[PDB]
């Protein structure tokens, strides 16, 4: 695979491609 | 968090599983 | 606002969009 | 839950609010 | 809710979030 | 260019890139 | 109209530049 | 407009709204 | 990784994700 | 082909992998 | 139609909108 | 290539078709 810049609805469309169905946590101030 | 990881700094697909539940 | 269908990764982008800074949990069924 | 709800019937963006952090 | 930079497609992603139905314009010059 | 099949979001993401700084109206029906 | 159109059958990117401002 | 109002500076969903028909 | 349901453009998505600076094809049937 | 299983059935990340350059 | 700056995820939603069926390559490296 | 074509600087519709197979 690759390391990319992945930032706001960019990263979190792609937490959704990686976790699915398991689900997953954005919390960008932690 | 994630957004120094990924955004500010780049990560993996694998370092991304890291924020599954 | 008006009421919406969102399936797969639609949704996520929704959940991005309402909480912003604040992140949020996406927690689909099994 | 509200993944299945907002895909098979609707939602509302205050029912998604309630996801949030 | 909250206030966030929306740009570009981002933007009108959310305009289509927030209006469905009701439709919208996308008026960048105005 | 090709035909296109575009549900939901998707039509509004290629008026945004047919139209870019032109703008568009996004107009479904009732 | 060209929303209902694109999703229930097809349609070209000539049709929606006249949905351009 | 809107472009200054939500991209250059921010807005909110209810600010949105404004761009409706 | 959780394997996916992908169509249209949304397979797009994924292979960017994938591949980055990479780049891919995207090779449709017919 | 990848793009239609993806679509029809399902597909995996790795088998993404093999249509990168 | 327009000229825009279109890049990353956005570049390639572009090119399946362009290419669709045909199919396209992504190769930032070249 | 495609990104300084279209990325860094700017390209149209008609040009993007040149990245078609
Ligand atoms: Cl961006
Ligand atoms: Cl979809
Ligand atoms: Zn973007
Ligand atoms: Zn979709």
């Amino acid at each position: 695979f690759v390391n990319q810049h992945l930032c706001g609805s960019h990263l979190v469309e792609a937490l959704y491609l990686v976790c699915g169905e398991r689900g997953f946590f954005y919390t960008p101030k932690t | 968090g994630i957004v120094e990881q990924c955004c500010t700094s780049i990560c993996s697909l694998y370092q991304l599983e890291n924020y599954c539940n």
